[PDB]
This record gives C-alpha cells, structure tokens and sequence, in this order.
C-alpha cells in the first residue's frame, strides 16, 4: 500500500478522508494514528474541534454555575 | 461552600489517578533526567573510541609503541577526548540555561501563584486562578493549581445601559441582562440577578447618545422608605 | 513582531562529512557518537520547534469562527478577519506579511508540522473568539458578549469608567478603524518593520551557507573533494588526509550545531514570550504596563507571519 503526502512518501498506512485530533504528528499537518481490523491510518488533522459562537449585538451568555479544576503543572 | 468543598476534595483525588497509572505527566522531569545520563553515556563511550589512535586504552599504546610515537598517538586521544569534553561541557552549559530559564519560571510561579493570586491569564493554569499548592518532585517542582472554570451558560438579552427618565443608568459592576421580561443587573462571572436599583447603577450622560440602550424603570431604594 | 519558531532542519551526520564514500565512512566510525549525538541534538530542536508553534498558537480548545454577518458596533475587522477568497485564508493583513518575508548536502528542511492554513485557522479562531466572546474563551467555554459591551469591560480594566465608551463609541470606532489602515500602510512600504522575523530567516540561511561552503575547504588536506585524495593516494596516506577533512568537516558541524542550539534557545525564549502575550495580552486584558505596548492596553489581535507571530495591540 502507498500514500503520498506533503511531507514525503508514506508507505504502510492508509489514507483517511476524515479528520480527528493530531496523534503521531508527521509533517505538513498529516497526523498518523492507529485507531481504525486495525491498521495505521494517516489523516489531515483538524486543528481542534469545530465551533461557531452564536453572536448578536444584544446576546450575552452568563455562566450560572462553576467548577473547580485542580490542574497540574 | 459545601459544594465547593466537594468539588475541590474530589479534584485532588483524580490527580492521584492521573499520577497512579500514567507516565505522561512527569515526562518533563523525566526527559531532563535522561538527557544527562544520555550525555554521560555518550561522554563515557567516548573513552573507548580510537579517535584515529591505534587503541583507546591509554596504556595499550604505551606497551606497543616507544614513547616518541605514542607522544604522537596520545595526542589524537587527548585531542579527541579533550574535544569530547568541551562538546559535553557546552551541552551542559546550554542545557543548564534551559533549566535556569525554567527555574525563573518556577521562581515566579512559586512567588506570584502560590504566595499571591495571579491575574496573569493562563499563567497559573487555564481558568481563573484561586490558589496553588507546590509539591516537590526529584529535580523539579509540581504545582497544583486550583482554578475556577465557569460551567453552565444561559443566553440572555443584554442592554449596555438603561434609560430611566432620559438619564442613562449604567451598571457599577457587572452587566445588565434580562431573561426576556424583567431587567437584572448581575455580576459577570457568575449569575446572581438582582433588581436594578440606583446603588447598582451610576447615572451618566443622557439617553440620546448611547447605542443599544433600552427602556426600563430603575427602582429607587429610598422612595419606598419615604411614604410613611 | 516576535519570532516563534525557526526552520526545522536536520543534517546527515555522515554524508555531510563523507560524501558518497565508504573509505571515509570507516574513519567516521572511529569517532563514534559524534555522528549520532548531532542528530540527537538537531532533532531535539526540530522536536520542540513544533512545541513552540504549539504553545503559542493553540491555546484555544475549539476552532471558532465569526458569525456570518459583521456588526461589531462600528469597528471594522474586515482587514483582519480571514479573507474567504484566497484559498489559503489569510486575513488581508497577513498576506502583506507573507510578501515581505521570503535539498543538497544531507542538509534537509523539515516541513513545519503546522502548515500556514492551519496556523491561520488558529489565529482566526483566537482573533474570532476574542471578538465575540472576549477573554471568556481562555477561562472556559466561549461566552458570547456584544463586542460593544465588551470594550466597556476593557475600559473598566484601564481605570476608565465605561460611560466613556458608549457615549464616545462612534468616535472610538473611527479612531480604531483609521488606526488599522495605517498599520497596513506602515507595513506596506517598509522592510525594516519585520526585520526581526527577517533576521531569523536570514540567520539560519546565513548559517547554512556558511556550513555548506566548508565542504569546499582544504583544512590542510590536499583537496576538499574527498574523491580526489582517494584516487591519487594509497590508502595509508589517505587515512591521514581524510582525517583533517573529517576533523574539519566534523569540527565544522559541532560549530554549526552549537550555534543552532544557542539560537534555538533564543527562539525558545521568544516563543515563551509570545505564548505569554498570546495568553495574557490576547486572551485576557493585561495589567502589566508596557508589556502590551505603549499605553494602557485594551485588547490584542494576533496575526501569523512566516516563522513568527504579529500582534496588533
Ligand atoms: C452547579 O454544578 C454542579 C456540578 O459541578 C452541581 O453539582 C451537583 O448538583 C446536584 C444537584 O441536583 C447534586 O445532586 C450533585 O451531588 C452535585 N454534584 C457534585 C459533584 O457535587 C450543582 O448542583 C450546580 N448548582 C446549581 C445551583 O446549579
Ligand atoms: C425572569 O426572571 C424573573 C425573576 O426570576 C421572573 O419574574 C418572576 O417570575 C415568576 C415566574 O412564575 C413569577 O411568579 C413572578 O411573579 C415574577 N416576578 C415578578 C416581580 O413579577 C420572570 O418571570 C422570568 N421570565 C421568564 C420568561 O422566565
Ligand atoms: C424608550 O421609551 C421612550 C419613551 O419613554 C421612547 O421614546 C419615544 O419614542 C417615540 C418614537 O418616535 C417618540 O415618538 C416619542 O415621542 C418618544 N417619547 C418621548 C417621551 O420622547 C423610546 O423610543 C423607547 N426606546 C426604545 C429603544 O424602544
Ligand atoms: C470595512 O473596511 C473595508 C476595507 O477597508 C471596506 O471595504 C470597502 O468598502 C467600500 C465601500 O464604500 C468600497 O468602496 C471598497 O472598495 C471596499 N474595499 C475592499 C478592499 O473591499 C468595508 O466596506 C468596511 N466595512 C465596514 C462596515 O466598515
Ligand atoms: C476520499 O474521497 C475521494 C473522493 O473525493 C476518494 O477518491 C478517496 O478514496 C477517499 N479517501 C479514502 C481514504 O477512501
Ligand atoms: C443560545 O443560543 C444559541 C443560538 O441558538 C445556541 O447555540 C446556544 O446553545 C444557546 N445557549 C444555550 C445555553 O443553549
Ligand atoms: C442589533 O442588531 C440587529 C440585527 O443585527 C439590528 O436589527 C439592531 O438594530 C441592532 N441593535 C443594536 C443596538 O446594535
């Protein structure tokens, strides 16, 4: 099996038209991942998820409730 | 306070689970500790390299060769090994500033974040920062940032001011909002709607200029107190 | 204008030294790990060169985008909100920038993990979440707030009561709008505006040329073409002459790498400074005087630029 990238010649992994978070970043935004029976796919990463905020000049959204998240640095 | 108590208590718990099963957290520390032993091995192996001299055991020349040739060979060892130190010494100096730069970043967080409350956004961790708890780890430090992340949104119709008599009332602290009938002035980062009275709102200008202002009555604290 | 990442580059620690030649390959094996400590080094840069770009640009969970219709109260961001026309969607400014700033000996150039049309989705997201949602997308889910009611919360941050804003709104828009245009004329005619970025891209390409020319130098070896010494001399003689080449062509790498490491740790610093502005200045509002630029600070708009970021404070 053979693919062709912007990064180089990729061999042994299957193209996928879908787009997920980046996993084994390679080059030019081609992030290989083993999720799929299984095989190694390679799929253009979609930066982040997607959202579009609903904005209108009188529309405000106030959080009514909170959490407390202890992180680690 | 109760609900906050549990949210924090739980939160500490989940840490221990991220730390129990997972090696991804401590990569930073772990990656540092390797890069040394990495270099040291490299630094050690460089002993056994020929560097072009007849052998890398410094006295197995001397048995083979009469000194004046060894004096030529032992150069290529020295010259080899010596250079191999500077390359190691440098890599320490460079790396030692890759730590030294991180120290100051901790020496900051240890001051501003722990000892203070840091307004700097996403410095003390994503969300609004309440406090932080340091914990030591080998050749490193681990901060537990207790951060405040808001949760449940609700849409609201807002207005940048309110016309009462033609004066414009603006909120002293927080936004005007409404759920679609009554007008509430509330604080911004949490929802506690409060009736709009002249102590929530300071008069300014008047109503023709504002862009977006809406009608309403701003209730007088005092007027009721009167009539008797 | 801050450098963020530099050009990810690897090098072949062997071919660069010994071109196409096993005769020289042997005598490299003597020196041992001087080959692979390099690739250990030059990769430990090219590894993080995408951590730099990572920390700076992706501070945002989700890739937002503007609402379809722009009414922000009179502010005109059409300059900075991404051009739908150009297939790479880079808001009108950023296309200025990309005009300014502008495969042989084992020397490679690795592709930056994030192509521009990616980087320009982030700096669209950030720039397009800052508009509607204010800072609240750095503290959690983006909370839509009317941009005209946002600025009033960025005046309470500089100590100006908000009634200044709404009454002076119009004038402020014109002062904002007009102030954008200049930034386009400012950048338009002058190549010494981006010099920082321009200098980085130079310094690398400056160093690569320097590295490459070394292959043409004698170092006391009778020729700089390895094949020569091989052909005309008997091996025990070439054993020596090729050392000075190797020694030279090696001592020329360590020089080169040690540069990059330093220079990277310079970028590594500038990245952290950008990721600090992007975090503090862009997302929230900064109380740190003259960190966000001369004057009190209202907001900031990131704009990508080749191997760099550019803020509009
Ligand atoms: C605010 O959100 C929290 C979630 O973090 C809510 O917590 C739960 O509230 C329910 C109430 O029906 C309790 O039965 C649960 O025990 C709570 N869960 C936890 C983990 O504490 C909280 O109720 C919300 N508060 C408001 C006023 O909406
Ligand atoms: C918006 O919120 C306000 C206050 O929370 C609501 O005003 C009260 O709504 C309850 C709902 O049954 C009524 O019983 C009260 O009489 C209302 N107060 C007054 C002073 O009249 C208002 O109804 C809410 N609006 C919506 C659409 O939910
Ligand atoms: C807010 O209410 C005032 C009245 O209290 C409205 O002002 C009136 O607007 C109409 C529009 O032509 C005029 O014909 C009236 O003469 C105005 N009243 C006065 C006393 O001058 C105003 O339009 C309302 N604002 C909004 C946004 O609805
Ligand atoms: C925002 O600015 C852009 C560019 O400055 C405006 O686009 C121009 O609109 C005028 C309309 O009078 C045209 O004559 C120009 O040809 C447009 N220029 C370009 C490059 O398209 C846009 O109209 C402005 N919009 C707002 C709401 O201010
Ligand atoms: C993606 O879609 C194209 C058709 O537009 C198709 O040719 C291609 O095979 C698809 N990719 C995969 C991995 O099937
Ligand atoms: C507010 O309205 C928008 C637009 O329909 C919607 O996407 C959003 O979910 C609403 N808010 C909540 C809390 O559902
Ligand atoms: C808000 O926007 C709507 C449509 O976008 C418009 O009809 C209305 O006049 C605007 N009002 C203000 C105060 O911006």
């Amino acid at each position: 099996n053979v693919f062709q990238t912007r990064a180089g010649c990729l061999i042994g992994a299957e193209h996928v038209n879908n787009s997920y978070e980046c996993d084994i970043p390679i080059g030019a935004g081609i992030c290989a991942s083993y999720q799929t029976s299984q095989s190694i796919i390679a799929y253009t990463m979609s930066l982040g998820a997607e959202n579009s905020v609903a904005y209108s000049n009188n529309s405000i959204a106030i959080p009514t409730n909170f959490t407390i998240s202890v992180t680690t640095e | 306070q109760k609900l906050i108590a549990n949210q924090f208590n739980s939160a500490i718990g989940k840490i221990q689970d991220s730390l129990s099963s997972t090696a991804s957290a401590l990569g930073k520390l772990q990656d540092v500790v390797n890069q040394n032993a990495q270099a040291l091995n490299t630094l050690v192996k460089q002993l056994s390299s020929n560097f072009g001299a007849i052998s890398s055991v410094l006295n197995d020349i001397l048995s083979r060769l009469d000194p004046p040739e060894a004096e030529v060979q032992i150069d290529r060892l020295i010259t080899g090994r010596l250079q191999s130190l500077q390359t190691y010494v440098t890599q320490q100096l460079i790396r030692a500033a890759e730590i030294r730069a991180s120290a100051n970043l901790a020496a900051t967080k240890m001051s501003e974040c722990v000892l203070g409350q840091s307004k700097r956004v996403d410095f003390c961790g994503k969300g609004y920062h309440l406090m932080s708890f340091p914990q030591s780890a080998p050749h490193g430090v681990v901060f537990l940032h207790v951060t405040y992340v808001p949760a449940q949104e609700k849409n609201f119709t807002t207005a940048p001011a309110i016309c009462h008599d033609g004066k414009a009332h603006f909120p002293r602290e927080g936004v005007f909002v409404s759920n679609g009938t009554h007008w509430f002035v509330t604080q911004r980062n949490f929802y506690e709607p409060q009736i709009i009275t002249t102590d929530n709102t300071f008069v300014s200008g008047n109503c023709d200029v504002v862009i977006g202002i809406v009608n309403n009555t701003v209730y007088d604290p005092l007027q009721p107190e009167l009539d008797s | 204008i801050l450098p963020v990442s530099m050009t990810k580059t690897s090098v072949d620690c062997t071919m660069y030294i010994c071109g196409d030649s096993t005769e020289c390959s042997n005598l490299l094996l003597q020196y041992g790990s001087f080959c692979t400590q390099l690739n250990r080094a030059l990769t430990g840069i090219a590894v993080e060169q995408d951590k730099n770009t990572q920390e700076v640009f992706a501070q945002v969970k989700q890739i937002y985008k503007t609402p379809p219709i722009k009414d922000f109260g009179g502010f005109n961001f059409s300059q900075i909100l991404p051009d739908p026309s150009k297939p790479s969607k880079r808001s009108f400014i950023e296309d200025l920038l990309f005009n300014k700033v502008t495969k042989f000996n084992g020397l490679t150039v690795l592709p930056p993990l994030l192509t521009d049309e990616m980087i320009a989705q982030y700096t669209s997201a950030l720039l397009a979440g800052t508009i509607t949602s204010g800072w609240t997308f750095g503290a959690g889910a983006a909370l839509q707030i009317p941009f005209a009611m946002q600025m009033a919360y960025r005046f309470n941050g500089i100590g100006v009561t908000q009634n200044v804003l709404y009454e002076n709104q119009k004038l402020i828009a014109n002062q904002f709008n007009s102030a954008i245009g200049k930034i386009q004329d400012s950048l338009s005619s002058t190549a010494s505006a981006l010099g920082k970025l321009q200098d980085v891209v130079n310094q690398n390409a400056q160093a690569l040329n320097t590295l490459v020319k070394q292959l043409s130098s004698n170092f006391g070896a009778i020729s700089s073409v390895l094949n020569d010494i091989l052909s005309r001399l008997d091996p025990p003689e070439a054993e020596v002459q090729i050392d000075r080449l190797i020694t030279g062509r090696l001592q020329s790498l360590q020089t080169y790498v040690t540069q990059q490491l330093i220079r990277a740790a310079e970028i590594r610093a500038s990245a952290n400074l950008a990721a600090t502005k992007m975090s503090e200045c862009v997302l929230g509002q900064s109380k740190r005087v003259d960190f966000c630029g001369k004057g009190y600070h209202l907001m900031s708009f990131p704009q990508s630029a080749p191997h760099g970021v550019v803020f509009l404070h």
